[PDB]
């Protein structure tokens, strides 16, 4: 008798919604008559960091699905991945601003190879430029990039989990689906879309090391008192609260892809 | 070194088995092939007789007879074609891959017009799909009659034919398998024949015994017409053909007859019906009703690759004489060919619709039945969207009661009207009287009324017409080409009622994203609009109603509600003053809620729980009618710590 | 292309002679001729690249670009720009690459030196912002350090002119702590204005009706504009407040006890704003994880519950049952039988004309304490008020259907 | 009559042309065929070595090597199988339709377990689909090395092989066509192998050059575990198999390992995913998901005929032996076979779900992702409704947030129920609080809350459950097990209220079929109820929301409406008195309209004005607010 109608598909908008949500880049820099001393560089970066980190909070709140998570979990995810998100943002801006494996932070702030003078960068160049080099190597587009950035927001959980877990898991699949689409529609490939997806996922999975190593350095810079560095209260509070979570193994890494 | 050289050989026994058992899946095609061989036989004699008329002295009627015989389980096929000499009989039926037909054509001069069906040398043996044994009797003008006979046993024999003379031609007798008698039935025959022959150049007569006498029915009375120059075909002829093919008592609405030359040769006829099929988008069978023929022989149907689904209402035929086929002749070998075919068929359909559109009366008849298909095409086809949009017709606030073109819209637009405005909804009455268009109408701006649920898809994708973008009048940020004085007056109004925006927002914190002072309204105290992104009213209800959908997406895609206030309504002005006097006035709270619930209904949103709206009303009725019968230690509070 | 021609033309606006800004301004209109400094200035504009190329950006939508800081913030070309801008001026200021997209630039989209000038129609630029909550007008002369501001808990040294609204008050250089907003009659909104001020920042601060002592009518000031307390304030020095994540576990409990007493005094003194402030510190400390044993955690809960309840009363007097409700809810989440919270929330509900919820809360007060006649009285009053409202409706609505039928002539 | 007898012959030149040009639809298969013949060669030697191990003295590793050579534009395939003697190179490669493999199989003992890929004698030749020349080098244990060569021109040659020794086995070298070099690429090769031959029992290694050295990459690492006895497979093994099979990362939710041994023989693995599937990457839209293999070789992957669409979320494999296949080996002959397979696949899918459901938590996980498909299976596939319906779960008034089975409703039925009551609507809450169920709640009757659009389609087929009739509570004529005394009172009420029924019908003439006194409402003065035969408001809103429409659809499916009056309501008593006093009192007219209009909304119907409703309210507000007429 009755034949159910078929369903045409509506324009997916999650990617364009994210394009709209993404904030503009903030200014940072310092009076150029001052040499780029270890502590000056760190101070400039710390103030920028705290400002970009707060922008990341409203940015997260604005994200579909994410915004429906219990607020405690929303804030938990921001802390746990704050480094992942910041590093990713930096790596992409770098390689797009210049093919050089430099660090592009702000309209007035570039750290070129000759400027990687912080002990932290010397030891971590292999991790911070891991990300810019790989995104460059794969010639990552903005849109598939944003899809991945969202997944980084969702890349770590407490070892004890989230309260709205049965939403979290949905949100991840939702953006995983969007990343797939972001790849398929631009590459034009079949089996290579499968592989590009995994190649990109592998960044986000290897980035767990990128973060722990960078994280330990930011802990050391804030914890010790050997450099004349000003830090924003925001980052200082986060680190004060984050160090024991890190050291106690209370933060769980997620594995995005195998096969 | 010494290198041995060898020829390739073949094992006949296995080759015979494979042809019979693995090359074909549809037993019925055996008839198709026996007929094809026969039509070549007739065509070859016809050709010879062109320069030597004595060839037909032995008989002039070129026809094919089909004679089933119930009693003996046999089927006889008879023609009057060239026939075979003893030598040819042996060489062509005794050699598995020999094709006399192929050789024949190779033996002809360039310029011959004749196009044969066969070329592979194996079709004959398909007889054994259903036959236990076959017998072939033949007469050639230059020889005696001989009788060929065999089972597919690795050998065959030749006898002098000692029976009746047949004048000329070949008579094929199948002795059918005991369990294959279904092919002996008149109905089944006729169905197979209709399906696979249809446009054979020689008439077929089926001989059926009835109470007895023989009923001689001509099959394929209808001739192909696409083969003719189109200029030469009258409209009636196209119609007659059409009706015959489709068993459509109605005539065609429009037809496009064309050909393509070079690389791939084509001829095709595309017809537009005068009625949409009732099951056009519901039938679960394949949608493309385009049949593909090669050298006038049916090959394929129901193939998605030929046509995009949105055009699945065009009826028609494609015929070519040069495409490679697989061994069974049931499909094309190279699928890239279909890609080319599709590109061209679509291009021409669009030309037809464009031409049809010139006749205003006929276009209306068409559109009424098929506007859904056009709209679907906008949604699915990203390349022809730019042309398909020209075919759309809508009612507007200034069209009276007929639908008009998007072009018509834009040729009436005003110097400062940079945007095209539209509204969507359940029915013309609702949109026409909606609060959302009150200012627009007042200023003389035209609004397109979109009604069908599918209209919601086109509005996503169309974006703009000739550089003029589309604007939904149910969204925030509606811009009108207002005067500077008008803006200043609004600026002043906007610094008033700020307290209301805040108070009402508090009352409604959990209901709306914002409360603002607006200007789209001129009559009505308030309305609900949707923010720039996300589903709008209608879009949201439609999605909720889809039979099959992922409900989790509704936690992402949903409207963001903003409440707009008309500052020049008396309800609003009274509340402004009253609310300022007392922020907790109970009556203010109660009235704000009713305005809100009312606005949702008038704004096209469903209401969350009607057994509240109703209750608010019922108590008001009771008051209105006077129906009041059922409705007539302490210091610890001060302690400081 | 006139926009390319001007690349090397114009009057000299400099910081740097070989870079700087080219004044290629077509005209000055309608507005004060004085160059002006100010926030939230919205302007509309259109324009092109110095090489003559049409620019693919927001100016084609006449973007209402906003100047966020008094001396500029986000477009070096327009902030260098603000320094010479007039109201009504239609600017065409072409700024060399040092003022374009910065050392990184906006590349991948825009190279660092791909500069522009626009035809910019300017809005009045005089005057910096006020305040997120309103109540103050702030104007500045000198930026402070930029890396350091007072935070509550820190004593600050503030220079005060002695002036206030064209009048004088006991306005003196003060080694100010937050309680002084009420204890030393220092305009109360200074308590928060100081947290945004940077060390050595010079700012003119207007403390409005509720930010100042206007509504209070304090005779101590005796200033006709008690509601417009405007004068120069300079933040010269300060100590560092220890933050709640910097303070130890016992340190926070000790301060909660100290602050609690201050809060109690402020409450009793009618200084509810300061009582709230002191209790605010108590609660934010106590809400944090301390690492205390179960009995030790009760010092925290005691301080916390008391603060919620004191705050509820402060808010019952300061605000019309807003934060007071929240405070009671928090007090009750912590102690569901604390009759003080049950009662006070019930009053907040009654006092908002929420009769049903008020009755429910007073009924709960009496389950906890059946002899607390205050709740018994409040229930009776809730019932009486509901009756009054019902009667008013009858007076208006009774027989409206007839009234309507008759109007319909 | 003397009769001449002749044998059949064939023309080799044309036969060769057909072999190359009109049997195949694609070119992937040139490799597929070479590999298949190679694996048989290996299997033959493996078999021989069972009784005579010396056969392996020349080499024991049974494996296949693929060695592309871009520089020479060639491809070499190497195995270590039996190899061929000079005599076989001539007889088997020089004879069209000869099958050495078949003869071998014929020569075997009855108890042999050699599941040989069988054959026709044609397939080698497919090499010429992509090659200009083919060279075959072979070593048999009983002969010397020989080199066979042909361009398929109607001859071939035999040379003595004077190059490097092989020990044993066959090496096939293709010299490729100038324009078909994609077969020299790693990606193309890997796709082909994985697609068609991943379950061949001998390891396949691909040898390629990179920075240089040769990288030896094994491809067929996954075993066809379905060949194993099901009892010996652990859950981890199924999971790993599954993940590799589907390129998933999640494990399976449930699996059924099944076999058939009747006229047809096959085995299958059917997996239920832990998450509803989706198109992560582009594929044929709504491709089905059961792949068919024959003798471990992939044959077909989108056979609609195998299983109903409602079960397309099942992923799986069917591996049969001895089905008749098409000469191209791309299709099955005799499609009646597919019908049989489908019958069995569905039967077992149902057993799986029945069993799955015993685990309440997992059933929930299941049902959350897959309930839509179950419901489609009710609508369709009518012979299975009797079992599928038991898998449905619904919220009911007594369940709180639990969903229950229809059998639960049944066990809780009162002795006076003959019917199962249900209500349909848009949300939980709107249904649960509806006026329509007020008396059902009063008497303690259970009501089922149906919510999804699908439920309306489905409910039409589910007429009866375990002998009980399913009824709706939004239609007129609802039966309740009421007593005689109330029934008498109801008639008395009709008598006094009939005057209104008539008056109200005169008012509001075109909106309803009739106005009647009702016994179903408690607090609402009225409601709008659907006809006994017809469609509910929910059906209308669904149909009116679909993309696929006609005029006849609603010309036929539009609902009739009837208005029900609560006699016992104070508004209603007032109207009776007022209306009788003056039938033309215009205020009655307005009251009648509001009750109707309000009832319309509360009953689930769209209000078409809609502006008029709003305007009536605005007028009332002006009064309430103290705004005068002027
Ligand atoms: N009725 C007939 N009259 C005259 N010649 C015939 C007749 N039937 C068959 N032949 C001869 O036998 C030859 C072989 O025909 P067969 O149908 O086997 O080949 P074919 O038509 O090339 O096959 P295919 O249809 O697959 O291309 C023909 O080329 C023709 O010369
Ligand atoms: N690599 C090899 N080693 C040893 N013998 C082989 C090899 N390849 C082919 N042969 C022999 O050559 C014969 C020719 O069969 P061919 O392989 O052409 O059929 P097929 O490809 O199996 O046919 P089908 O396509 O129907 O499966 C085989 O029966 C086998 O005896
Ligand atoms: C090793 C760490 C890792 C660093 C950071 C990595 C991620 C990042 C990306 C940006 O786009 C801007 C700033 C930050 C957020 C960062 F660059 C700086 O803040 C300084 C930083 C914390 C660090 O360099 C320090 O040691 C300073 O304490
Ligand atoms: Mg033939
Ligand atoms: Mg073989």
């Amino acid at each position: 008798t009755i034949v159910p109608a078929t369903l045409p598909q509506l324009t997916p908008t999650l990617v364009s919604l994210l394009e709209v949500i993404e904030p503009e880049v903030l200014y940072a820099g310092y009076d150029s008559s001052v040499p780029d001393s270890t502590w000056r560089i760190m101070t400039t970066l710390n103030m920028l960091g705290g400002r970009q980190v707060i922008a990341a909070v409203k940015w997260a709140k604005a994200i579909p699905g994410f915004r429906n998570l219990h607020l405690d979990d929303q804030m938990t995810l921001l802390q746990y991945s704050w480094m992942s998100l910041m590093a990713f943002a930096l790596g992409w801006r770098s390689y797009r601003q210049s093919s050089a494996n430099l660090l592009c932070f702000a309209p007035d702030l570039i750290i070129n190879e000759q400027r990687m003078t912080l002990p932290c960068m010397y030891d971590q160049c292999k991790h911070m430029l891991y990300v810019s080099s790989e995104l460059h190597r794969l010639q990552v587009s903005y849109e598939e990039y944003l899809c991945m950035k969202t997944l980084l927001l969702l890349s770590s959980v407490p070892k004890d989990g989230l309260k709205s877990q049965e939403l979290f898991d949905e949100i991840r699949m939702t953006y995983i689906k969007e990343l797939g689409k972001a790849i398929v529609k631009r590459e034009g490939n079949s089996s290579q879309n499968w592989q590009r997806f995994y190649q990109l996922t592998k960044l986000l999975d290897s980035m767990h090391e990128v973060v722990e190593n960078l994280l330990n350095y930011c802990f050391q810079t804030f914890l010790d008192k050997t450099m004349s560095i000003e830090f924003p209260e925001m980052l200082a509070e986060i680190i004060t609260n984050q160090i024991p979570k890190y050291s106690n193994g209370n933060i769980k890494k997620l594995l995005f892809h195998q096969k | 070194e010494e290198v041995e050289t060898f020829a390739f050989q073949a094992e006949i026994a296995q080759l015979m088995s494979l042809i019979i058992n693995t090359f074909y899946s549809n037993k019925e095609i055996f008839l198709r092939e026996l007929i094809s061989n026969s039509s070549d036989a007739l065509d070859k004699i016809r050709y010879e007789s062109l320069t030597d008329p004595s060839k037909l002295d032995s008989g002039k009627e070129l026809h094919i007879n089909l004679i089933p015989n119930k009693q003996d389980r046999t089927l006889t096929i008879v023609d009057t074609g060239i026939g075979m000499t003893k030598a040819d009989l042996i060489n062509n039926l005794g050699t598995i891959a020999k094709s006399g037909t192929k050789a024949f054509m190779e033996a002809l001069q360039a310029g011959a017009d004749i196009s044969m069906i066969g070329q592979f040398g194996v079709g004959f043996y398909s007889a054994y799909l259903v036959a236990e044994k076959v017998t072939v009797i033949t007469k050639h003008n230059d020889d005696e009659q001989y009788a060929w006979e065999s089972s597919a046993g690795g050998s065959f024999t030749v006898r002098t034919d000692t029976g009746e003379p047949m004048g000329r031609g070949t008579k094929v007798i199948l002795h059918l398998k005991e369990d294959q008698t279904e092919y002996l039935e008149e109905r089944r025959i006729k169905e197979i024949v209709k399906k696979h022959s249809q446009f054979i150049g020689y008439p077929i007569t089926l001989f059926v015994e009835k109470e007895k006498y023989i009923d001689q029915e001509e099959l394929n009375k209808t001739k192909p017409i696409w083969t003719r120059n189109p200029d030469d075909i009258t409209n009636e002829e196209y119609g007659e053909f059409y009706k015959s093919l489709t068993n459509d008592w109605e005539d065609h609405l429009a037809v496009k007859h064309f050909s393509v030359e070079g690389q791939l040769e084509f001829r095709a006829l595309l017809f537009v019906p005068r009625r949409a099929p009732f099951d056009l988008f519901e039938n679960r069978k394949k949608k493309n009703n385009i049949k593909l023929y090669v050298r006038r022989v049916f090959i394929m149907d129901n193939c998605e690759e030929l046509i995009p689904e949105y055009l699945n209402f065009i009826r028609g035929v494609v015929d070519s004489e040069d495409l490679p086929l697989n061994i069974s002749r049931e499909m094309l070998q190279q699928s890239k060919i279909l890609k080319v075919i599709r590109k061209n068929l679509v291009k021409k359909c669009l030309e037809l619709f464009t031409e049809l559109a010139e006749d205003k009366e006929n276009y209306k008849k068409f559109y009424e039945q098929f506007s859904k298909n056009i709209k679907l095409g906008i949604h699915e086809d990203s390349q022809n969207r730019k042309k398909l949009s020209e075919l759309l017709r809508y009612y507007t606030s200034a069209s009276g009661d007929e639908m008009v073109s998007l072009k018509d819209y834009c040729t009436r637009m005003k110097e400062n009207q940079k945007h095209i405005y539209y509204i969507t909804g359940e029915t013309k009455d609702q949109v026409a009287n909606s609060a959302f268009v009150e200012r627009l109408r007042k200023h003389g701006l035209e609004v397109i009324y979109m009604i069908e649920p599918i209209d919601e898809y086109c509005v996503q994708q169309l974006k703009e017409f000739e550089g003029k973008t589309l604007v939904s009048v149910t969204k925030e940020g509606l811009e009108l080409p207002e005067d500077e004085e008008e803006k200043k007056k609004q600026e002043e109004k906007k610094t008033k009622f700020e307290n209301l925006c805040k108070i009402m927002k508090d009352i409604l914190e959990k209901k709306v994203e914002k409360v603002v002072v607006s200007n789209r309204l001129v009559t009505s105290p308030c309305c609900i609009v949707t923010s720039t992104y996300g589903w709008t009213a209608n879009m949201e209800r439609i999605m909720k109603a889809q039979a099959l959908r992922d409900n989790s997406t509704m936690g992402y895609m949903a409207a963001k509600k903003h409440l707009e206030i008309n500052p020049d309504h008396s309800i609003i002005e009274t509340l402004r003053q009253k609310a300022e006097a007392d922020k907790n006035d109970k009556s203010v709270k109660d009235l704000v809620i009713l305005l809100y619930e009312t606005a949702l209904l008038s704004s096209g949103f469903s209401l969350e729980d009607p057994q509240t709206h109703a209750n608010r009303i019922y108590r008001m009725i009771k008051l209105g009618l006077g129906i009041d019968e059922d409705d007539p230690d302490t210091s610890r509070m001060e302690e400081v710590d | 292309s006139p926009t390319a021609t001007v690349a090397e033309q114009g009057e000299d606006i400099t910081s740097k002679k070989d870079r700087g800004v080219l004044k290629i301004v077509k005209r000055v209109g309608n507005g004060e001729e004085t160059p002006m400094i100010g926030d939230k200035v919205y302007v509309h504009y259109k324009g092109k690249l110095s090489n003559g190329k049409k620019f693919d950006s927001s100016h084609d939508r006449n973007e209402p670009f906003v100047f966020s800081l008094g001396k500029g913030q986000v477009i070096k070309a327009w902030d260098i720009g603000v320094a010479t801008m007039k109201k009504g001026e239609i600017c065409h200021l072409l700024c060399k690459p040092e003022y374009a997209y910065g050392s990184a630039g906006s590349l991948p989209k825009i190279p660092s030196n791909a500069t522009l000038f626009f035809e910019i129609e300017l809005l009045d630029f005089k005057g910096e912002d006020l305040f997120e909550d309103g109540g103050i007008i702030r104007r500045t002369k000198r930026k402070g350090e930029g890396y350091s501001n007072p935070n509550e808990g820190a004593t600050v040294e503030i220079h005060l002119e002695g002036r206030c609204g064209g009048r004088m008050f006991d306005c003196r250089d003060v080694a100010f702590t937050v309680g002084e907003g009420e204890d030393h009659d220092i305009p109360i909104g200074i308590d928060k204005a100081l947290e945004k001020m940077q060390r050595e920042e010079q700012c003119i601060l207007y403390l409005g009706p509720r930010y100042g002592f206007g509504e209070a009518g304090k005779p101590k000031f005796g200033i006709e504009p008690n509601a417009e307390l405007i004068y120069e304030v300079t933040l010269k020095s300060f100590e560092k407040a220890k933050e709640s994540w910097e303070m130890d576990t016992k340190e926070k409990l000790e301060q909660a006890a100290i602050v609690k007493e201050k809060g109690t005094v402020y409450f009793k003194g009618g200084k509810y704003m300061q009582a709230v402030i002191q209790y605010g510190k108590i609660v934010s400390w106590l809400e944090m994880e301390y690492g205390l044993s179960e009995k030790e955690s009760k010092a925290s809960e005691s301080f916390l519950l008391a603060a919620f309840l004191n705050l509820a009363m402060c808010y019952l007097k300061l605000r019309e049952y807003t934060k007071a409700v929240e405070c009671c809810d928090k007090a009750l989440g912590l102690d569901s039988a604390n009759e003080k919270g049950l009662y006070r929330r019930g009053e907040a509900q009654l006092l908002m004309n929420e009769f049903e919820s008020a009755k429910g809360d007073f009924e709960k007060v009496l389950e906890v304490n059946p002899q607390n006649k205050a709740a018994r009285l409040q229930i009776s009053m809730c019932q009486k008020k509901a009756k009054e409202h019902n009667e008013r409706d009858r007076r208006i609505y009774a027989n409206m259907f007839k009234k309507f039928a008759e109007q319909d002539a």
